[PDB]
RNA sequence: GCUAAACCUAGCCCCAAACCCACUCCACCUUACUACCACAACCUUAGCCAAACCAUUUACCCAAAUAAAGUAUAGGCGAUA
RNA sequence: GCUACCUAAGAACAGCUAAAAGAGCACACCCGUCUAUGUAGCAAAAUAGUGGGAAGAUUUAUAGGUAGAGGCGACAAACCUA
RNA sequence: CCUCCGCAUAAGCCUGCGUCAGAUCACUGAACUGACAAUUAACAGCCCAAUAUCUACAAUCAACCAACAAGUCAUUAUUACCCUCACUGUCAACCCAACACAGGCAUGCUCAUAAGGAAAGGUUAAAAAAAGUAAAAGGAACUCGGCAAAUCUUACCCC
């Protein structure tokens, strides 16, 4: 029995909880004709291509918001490819699923025929980002480890069950998004885009305006210590034999119009209780606020396109491998 | 192999599980794929009034003095209602058997928004 | 807010609560309509109180401090619900000069025996309904010698009920 | 309100209210710890988790974040003189995280 | 091996000696009767 | 002999109460009493209307009673139409006269070692394994998951050349959008309505390959005939239709020039899966189609020769076999038979590997086979490259 | 000296008299006790048993107690009716 | 709801030899040849060992059907709640 | 020291070794009585506007080959269509066999365990009884019969 960590998560102030379940600091901030070709993937889905069957608006995200990620990563990767010459041999995958499954802390078995003896919490981490790009050499890392911070990891009081977390028993699953054979197993970026479910209009319905954060923060979190910790696993590292050097991902989270970046470095793997019990060594996440990409599209405009926003996307994919 | 217990939603298979449910008052409906759609209409909502400035409060001082219980009638409803203005209007020519309406009855329930019989509102 | 679910902290653990006396129904007469329905929400907040309150003392083990007040406050409220139904009911008969508030008809079941069928709410006519068509409101002829027995069986409960009270006014004019 | 006929809606239907609500609540210290924003309530079974919310911030003025329900299920385990079950009531179980942290 | 003849199942228990099944012929509907008569607490399963 | 028996069809309604023949008297019924009884009449209800719309509970029209109906029977092709003579019925409908082979241009592409791409055996051979083994956790990946992912890797894998030609910046590659294109042929009419995803779009069209000496030579030779199959046989007969022309795109649509169509056999079953001959047919009506929609769009709704010819070339494939094709629209006058005649050049049954082993083949504890790919072909690749380069 | 023993009253039976209950709110013929969507009922009782077997046959409520009278009559003219 | 038979929609069968099969050896599974124990027993038919089949006329979960003047039956007068 | 068992789902059951107080093969206690707690949906259940219209080509790594018993899985046209996450299952040592019964019991993962368990109340070393291990010389002489233990053979006959 394993809990089922939810990326993307309803689960009220699931960042504070997810960041004791990885052992995770976050930390606020970071370490041309593009913009045309921007737009033109905006106006492409929203008005310039014609819909026979009429879109309803629990549709839009997966039939507007989907195919316009699916058009700007695959468009900017080829355009910044002459710029960048790892993302002209990087691999693309789309929808492509992600599992990790790791150990932390222990429990004494409350009830039954096996009460009070010793139990360790299994948490498996299954997640289907919208893209995500792979490359053959590691990128370098953004702090050495032994980078200590002055910042104290998250404790929860009570019981993980407390925040609707539930436990289901099923294959067990280490997954970069490809098997081992595949010789791409380095992770460059990854691009997310929130169910409708968690969508902000919705939030503001409910109470929980303060929220909005939280969802793209957990995500990230998540996502992520999911990604760089199953790379690390392919290269034979694990909570025993922990890690020599950092292994470091980034990715950017949408809902289709305000956009999330994250970077995630990964330096242990030491979660278990009995590998935990003496290591200073802690994993970091940096990540910004959301931000509107463009204000509003009418008919054949967008209005107040931000530019700064389509740059951040730039500059992450112009990270290289030295 | 038990009678005598009350059949409750926790008792069956997993389809059985499914159908039945306590007493709550469904919302919506389902569509394709098993999607709800909650109605905000079919949702009661609480009419709830404004409390500031309310000198009734939830028990009764024992100094008030005892009256003489006698419930609520349609005669004596009528009589504080409805007869003070026909009879004040008998006295001059206003009156009238037909039209009279203007004291407050009605034909029918058919475009009312509280109907009375059938009761179309909750309590 | 949330801490209105408990009262004045003064008075937590007191053993002793001194509380008012319980609305008559004459009194919620005299108020007026709109009144009724502000006071049933001061009511309503008080029972909830006094609710938790009584399974607090459940769990801790404990006497409640003054569990009667519980008592006098539901009966305000039956008293307020009973008010306000007769005033509906009143004008009902005035409008439209039905008894019931819901529509219902005399109806025959498969066991025979005569009930009062309440109807319920559909948006197509009866006869378009299939779970309606299913029911069977009348009884076929081998019902009736039940209808008998079950007649029979009745008298006989009855009879003896009769008997034991003449029997004991004998035995109770023997010992007087 | 429950244990009353509810009026059928149909399309463009005029929006369906309460004004005297049949509910009552008790406010109850949780068995298990939980985190600080949660707050545990008996609740009517007719009741809903909407109801609820609604309850809430129509009376008390509270506002909610998040609410989830569950079904507690009284023994029927124990008898009495004449060897009969006496059933302990099911009754429901409402969580509520608050909002505004 | 005998004595393990009763496999339950709700369903098929519902659907052999339910309320339903008994008032789908007129044989069954007596079967109601007489339990109502004698004075039975379960009716049906 | 009919079809359908007796017992199946609902139940003839038992015949009328006597009581309602008698004309002096009307019947005592169960109307009044709200259910039935069996010794009162059975009443006759009144048809029932809801007086309101709800959307659930909805009723269409009678076919005669929409607006859109017509008389004349108009004839569609979709992406779920299977022709049965394939190319042979596909050519005859389009009016077309098909070349065995592709264009000598596209072919002179892939001519220099330049235009190729580094290490392309080594991609190519990584493209198939990623697609075919690598791709998800469960061991043998099924076709609807590998057969649209080995087609975006190989478009990823020619989108590299950006590098080392800058006129790929002026293209893109759009998923679900849809094209419709009407013609008539001997008085019959015909509508292509293409849908499916992986249409190439760029901001110039394509140069015409054949002069204007081959598209007269077009008219000494004459359509081949199938008889006694109608050309018609396996479409969409249709009487609620409306004519229209659509490129699928709003007036000012940057990227507006069809390119290459994509198109995917990603059934699991074989029955499900088109045949090859039938796929072929497929993309010549859909790359005519999306050819005749944007020619009815600048050069207006008449049936003319055109003076300057369109050029849309695709690619179907099922994820192991591929099958190329250049058309060239020359002409819209395609009511008669006789006269200039739109060019397809046609490469089929090119397939890029023969078979592919997930799991080694182990006989007598010895592996006979290892795994991998087998009886790779690169020649198949750079055509599909040779296509790609095209315009650029 | 243990185990025990002891009890009078719950109630019930047969009569007479008299023609009986069908019931706050909610739910209940679908898997009853579940708010909310296009088929239909009437149709000879048989048998045990008696006849010392068994085969035709063998009392069963029909609308005033008594008497007519176990009479007329019926019946393997016998049991019996 | 056992069992006999059927209907609908499923599920299971490792390893080794085989020209490749209602094949052979042999797990799980299914059955029950022979022996001993047990005989108010662990058990109103079991246990230990030894055996028969184990990709098929195979085994098995779920739902439905056939009813006693009868059903069902690779006929044993077999089975239809010890 | 043992493990052909375990953990999970389903099916079945219905609070049936959580806490606190009294109380009684074994504790003067607990799998007894009473009082108090608990199982939180993302898993699973619970679905779908209409009328026509479409649907020849198995599965087996589907490739080559090879069949026979011939096979689980597709639409299009037009009309109608804009609101959102409600309700229910979620515990345990547990079910069918009158029992805390050497019996019965579907699927997935672990094929020997990281999980789960304990054959001996204390002693003595009688007979008879059950299950083993070894046995000089002999090797069926036993017996209805090589039944059983062994050992791990050969040629036939009847059906
Ligand atoms: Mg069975
Ligand atoms: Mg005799
Ligand atoms: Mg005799
Ligand atoms: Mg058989
Ligand atoms: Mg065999
Ligand atoms: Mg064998
Ligand atoms: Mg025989
Ligand atoms: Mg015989
Ligand atoms: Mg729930
Ligand atoms: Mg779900
Ligand atoms: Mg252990
Ligand atoms: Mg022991
Ligand atoms: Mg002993
Ligand atoms: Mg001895
Ligand atoms: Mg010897
Ligand atoms: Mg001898
Ligand atoms: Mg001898
Ligand atoms: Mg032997």
């Amino acid at each position: 029995m394993k809990y089922m960590v939810y990326p993307q998560t309803f689960a009220l102030n699931a960042d504070r909880w997810y960041q004791y379940f990885t052992k995770t600091v976050f930390l606020s901030g970071l370490p041309a004709a593009l913009r045309a070709v921007a737009c033109d993937c905006l106006l492409q889905e929203h008005f310039y291509l014609r819909r026979r069957r009429r879109v309803h608006r629990y549709e839009e995200s997966e039939v507007i918001s989907l195919p316009f990620l699916d058009q700007l990563v695959s468009t900017l990767v080829g355009l910044l490819s002459p710029h960048n010459p790892a993302l002209a041999a990087a691999a693309l995958d789309y929808r492509c699923p992600v599992h990790f499954y790791w150990v932390r802390g222990e429990e004494i078995i409350p009830r039954g025929h096996r009460r009070g003896r010793i139990d360790d919490l299994r948490y498996q981490i299954d997640d289907k980002p919208n893209n995500q790009i792979r490359i053959s050499k590691q990128l370098a890392e953004f702090v050495p480890l032994d980078y200590s911070v002055p910042i104290e990891i998250p404790t929860i009081k009570c019981k993980p069950d407390k925040l609707p977390l539930f436990k289901r028993q099923y294959e067990n699953h280490i997954f970069v998004g490809s098997k081992t054979a595949d010789p791409c197993c380095y992770g460059h970026t990854q691009f997310h885009l929130l169910p409708d479910k968690l969508r902000r209009e919705r939030l503001l319905r409910q109470n929980c305006a303060d929220q909005i954060e939280v969802v793209f923060r957990a995500n990230a979190i998540a996502s992520l210590f999911a990604w760089t910790g199953a790379q690390a696993m392919y290269q034979g590292f694990w909570s025993e034999a922990d890690v020599t050097r950092p292994f470091v991902s980034q990715a950017v989270i949408t809902d289709g119009k305000y956009f999330s970046f994250f970077c995630y470095q990964l330096n242990t793997l030491a979660l278990t209780t009995q590998a935990d019990q003496n290591n200073p060594r802690k994993n970091i996440c940096w990540g910004t606020q959301s931000k509107p990409l463009y204000e509003t599209i009418e008919d054949n405009d967008v209005k107040g396109f931000n530019d700064d926003v389509l740059l951040q996307i730039v500059h992450f994919l112009l990270n290289r491998p030295k | 192999a038990d009678r005598m217990s009350k059949w409750t939603s926790k008792r069956g298979p997993r389809s059985f599980r499914g159908r039945k449910g306590r007493g709550a008052k469904g919302i919506g409906f389902l569509t394709s794929g098993w999607r709800f759609v909650q109605i905000k209409e079919m949702v009661p909502e609480f009419v709830v009034p404004d409390l500031t400035g309310f000198k009734l409060k939830p028990y009764v001082s024992y100094l008030a003095p005892e009256s003489e219980e006698t419930p609520l009638t349609a005669a004596q409803l009528f009589s504080e209602a409805v007869a003070p203005a026909i009879e004040k209007d008998f006295k001059d020519g206003t009156f009238d058997p037909d039209n009279l309406e203007k004291y407050g009855f009605e034909p029918t329930q058919e475009g009312k928004l509280f109907q009375l019989y059938p009761r179309n509102f909750l309590r | 807010g949330l801490e209105e679910f408990f009262d004045d902290p003064k008075n937590w653990g007191q053993e002793k609560v001194k509380s008012g006396a319980a609305w008559t129904c004459q009194q919620l007469r005299n108020k007026s309509n709109e009144d009724l329905h502000k006071l049933w929400y001061v009511l309503l907040k008080e029972r909830n109180m006094l609710l938790t309150l009584e399974q607090e003392a459940k769990r801790q083990r404990l006497p409640m401090p003054s569990p009667e007040r519980l008592d006098k406050v539901v009966d305000s409220m039956d008293a307020l619900d009973k008010v306000v139904q007769e005033r509906e009911d009143a004008l009902r008969l005035l409008q439209t000069g039905q008894e019931r508030a819901r529509p219902g008809a005399w109806r025959r079941d498969i066991f025979g025996r005569i009930i009062w069928h309440k109807f319920k709410q559909w948006v197509i006519p009866w006869h378009l309904n299939k779970r309606y068509n299913r029911k069977r409101f009348f009884a076929l002829p081998y019902v009736d010698h039940f209808l008998r027995l079950e007649r029979e069986k009745r008298a006989r409960i009855k009879a003896r009920k009769e008997n034991l009270e003449r029997k004991k006014a004998k035995i109770l004019l023997k010992k007087f | 309100a429950r244990n009353v006929v509810y009026p059928l809606y149909r399309l463009g239907g005029p929006q369906l209210r309460v004004f005297r609500t049949n509910f009552f609540i008790q406010l109850v210290r949780p068995g298990v710890a939980q985190p600080e924003d949660t707050v545990q309530f008996r609740i009517p079974m007719e009741m809903t988790r909407v109801d609820l919310r609604n309850y809430l911030e129509g009376i008390y003025n509270v506002p909610v974040a998040a609410v989830r329900t569950r079904v507690q299920h009284g023994s029927n385990k124990r008898r009495d003189h004449r060897n009969v079950r006496i059933k302990k009531p099911d009754y429901k179980v409402a969580y509520v995280q608050l909002a505004h942290g | 091996a005998r004595g393990n003849e009763y496999q339950p199942s709700n369903i098929k228990r519902k659907n052999k000696h339910g309320w339903v099944r008994r008032l789908s012929t007129p044989a069954g509907v007596q079967v109601i009767l007489r339990r109502m008569l004698k004075g039975r607490k379960s009716l049906s399963h | 002999y009919e079809w359908g028996v007796r017992s199946t069809r609902k139940s003839e309604p038992p015949p009328l109460d006597r009581v309602y023949e008698i004309p002096g008297l009307e019947p005592i019924t169960f109307a009044g009493k709200m259910h039935f009884v069996p010794w009162l009449a059975r009443p006759i209800f009144p048809p029932w209307d809801r007086g309101y719309k709800d959307p659930r509970f909805y009723r269409s029209p009678p076919l005669h009673e929409h607006p859109l109906y017509k008389d004349q029977a108009c004839y569609i092709f979709h992406h779920r139409c299977r022709l049965l003579e394939g190319v042979k019925q596909a050519l005859w409908l389009t009016k077309t006269k098909l070349i065995e082979g592709l264009p000598e241009k596209v072919l002179s592409l892939v001519d220099d070692p330049r235009n190729h791409i580094e290490n392309q055996d080594e991609c190519v051979l990584n493209v198939i394994s990623h697609a075919r083994l690598w791709q998800t956790t469960e061991e043998i990946p099924k076709r609807e998951t590998y057969c649209p992912v080995i087609v975006d890797n190989l478009i990823q894998l020619c989108k590299s050349q950006i590098l080392k030609h800058p006129s790929l910046a002026r293209r893109i590659c759009v998923q679900n959008s849809t094209f419709s294109a009407t013609w008539n042929r001997e008085s019959l009419l015909l509508q292509v309505r293409g849908s499916g995803g992986a249409r190439l779009s760029t901001k110039d069209p394509l140069p015409t390959i054949a002069s204007r000496e081959e598209i007269e030579a077009t008219k000494n030779h004459v359509l081949e005939t199938f008889y006694p199959i109608s050309p018609i046989i396996d479409l969409h007969e249709c009487n609620i239709y409306d004519v229209k022309n659509d490129t699928g795109f709003q007036e000012g649509y940057p990227y507006p020039y069809p390119h290459t169509l994509y198109l995917l056999d990603k059934a699991n079953l074989r029955p499900h899966r088109l045949q090859p001959d039938q796929l072929r047919a497929k993309m010549i009506l859909f790359a005519f189609g999306s050819a005749l929609a944007q020619a009815r769009l600048l050069y207006g709704n008449d049936a003319k020769v055109l003076e300057q010819p369109v050029v849309v070339q695709s690619v179907g494939t099922d994820g192991r076999v591929f099958h190329f094709l250049v058309f060239q629209l020359n002409t819209t006058d395609l009511d008669c038979n006789e006269g200039v005649k739109n060019l397809a050049w046609v490469d089929s049954d090119q397939l890029l590997y023969q078979h592919f082993w997930c799991l080694p083949v182990i006989k007598k504890r010895v592996v006979v086979e290892p795994v991998g790919p087998v009886g790779f072909k690169p020649e198949t690749f750079r055509k599909f490259l040779a296509l790609y380069l095209h315009g650029a």
